[PDB]
């Protein structure tokens, strides 16, 4: 899955 | 509510408390409580506001996807039949992440964006409606899909048009915004040049901004330029 | 009660569902609800049933742990004063570590250590009803401290009583209970030596034992041989 | 803390 905050 | 007799104050101290001990629950519903107090959140607040929620529905989001995977192979040819039960349960779960993301986009509208007039809050909130109908697109499958992302899309916009004028292109905020917005058009509107080009530009604009700023605020807006690069590496 | 109308086999298939998703707190509801179904439950169903409320405790008694550390501090020369909120929150906590144990105790004696007549069960929730007394033993202050270690003390010496007559000496069951009752004697009854003494026994007749396991048995007995070794170490 | 199973 990809980042994200 | 059942925080209604507790003092503000001690509501935001417990929320403190709850956090250091990894009770995320109780930090949420800490803060809802101060929320719902009406007055205007600080910064560090806001902050408490976003962390616990965001652990709670993290939780959830992870265990929605270990069920929806089970109950995919069991819709495959060869798979024996084995009841209703994977799919009441991933149900189970997925509405009651839906109520938490209910409860985080009440609180928004009822009344934290309103009130909100400093770019900094009204990104802030903008942002967390955004990803609070993210959450909400992501298990969604009927009639509303549609809406639900529009309404994500709507709220990011908002946010973006604000940020891109009132701070600058290192701001953590502005930063952080893009990154999920871009992760949106990737990940719910099926938009990965999208994605890219966001990450990209946001990347190279704070890049050039670097120079402006104190060791300490460096350090912070380059830990997340990290991650848009991350996701750029992923995606290419 | 609430799992009143699911049938034991789709709230044991849920419980298996929870685990995965490592959504304890389900995982133990759905397992309630089929020790209160009223019949035994097999090998693999206690297992499930001890697991969910572990891990659930678990996390209750790290958080007891840190709010006890910070309302100690508090209390310290030259603290300053920060009024009620770290006691009622460590209260809150304790009170919901305490209604857990109560419902897991409520468990075994309503009914499952009565109708267990087979060495193994028997063993098994014996040491349960220790560990969960060892829980309130943790944290209790009050007048009842006392009888509540001895509570757990019975429970224990009742479980090494049948697993020493039953039961081989690397025996699984019978390594954990011994593993355990040493910590109730290190951490709980302020008894080091009998801590120690009993770790080393158990760890030697065991190793004595081994020659007859096949690679498998050999594999799981070895493993809580280790454990049994660890705290030897910390001990000594 | 000492190991429990
Ligand atoms: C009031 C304010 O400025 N708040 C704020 C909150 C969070 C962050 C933040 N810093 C970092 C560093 C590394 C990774 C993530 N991260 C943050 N999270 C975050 C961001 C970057 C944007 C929006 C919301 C959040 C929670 C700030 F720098 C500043
Ligand atoms: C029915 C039965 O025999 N159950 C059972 C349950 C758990 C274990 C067990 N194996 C291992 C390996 C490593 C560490 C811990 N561990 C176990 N936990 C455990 C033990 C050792 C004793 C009592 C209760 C539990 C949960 C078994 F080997 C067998
Ligand atoms: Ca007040
Ligand atoms: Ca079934
Ligand atoms: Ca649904
Ligand atoms: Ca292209
Ligand atoms: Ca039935
Ligand atoms: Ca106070
Ligand atoms: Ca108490
Ligand atoms: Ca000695
Ligand atoms: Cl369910
Ligand atoms: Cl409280």
């Amino acid at each position: 899955f990809p980042a994200t905050v | 509510g059942a925080m209604g007799s507790m003092e503000r104050a001690s509501l935001i101290q417990k929320a403190k408390l709850a956090e250091q001990a990894e009770r995320y629950e109780d930090m949420a519903a800490f803060m809802k409580g101060a929320v719902e107090k009406g007055e205007e959140l600080s910064c560090e607040e806001r902050n408490l506001l976003s962390v616990a929620y965001k652990n709670v529905v993290g939780g959830q989001r992870a265990a929605w996807r270990v069920l929806s995977s089970i109950e995919q192979k069991s819709n495959e040819e060869g798979s024996e039949e084995k009841g209703p039960e994977v799919r009441e349960y991933r149900e189970k779960v997925e509405t009651e992440l839906q109520g938490v993301c209910d409860t985080v986009l009440g609180l928004l509208d009822s009344h934290l964006i309103k009130e909100a007039g400093d770019a900094e809050s009204r990104v802030f909130y903008l942002k967390m409606k955004g990803d609070y109908y993210r959450y909400l697109a992501e298990v969604a499958t009927g009639d509303d899909k549609k809406r639900i992302i529009d309404s994500a899309r709507s709220a990011y916009q908002e946010a973006m048009d604000i940020s891109k004028k009132e701070m600058p292109p290192t701001n953590p905020i502005r930063l952080g915004l893009a990154l999920n917005f871009s992760v949106f058009h990737y990940e719910i509107a099926n938009s990965p040049e999208e994605a890219i080009s966001l990450a990209k530009t946001t990347f190279d604009e704070a890049m050039a901004d670097l120079h402006t700023l104190s060791e300490d605020s460096y350090k912070d807006s380059t830990l997340i330029m990290q991650l848009l690069r991350d996701n750029l590496t992923l995606w290419t």
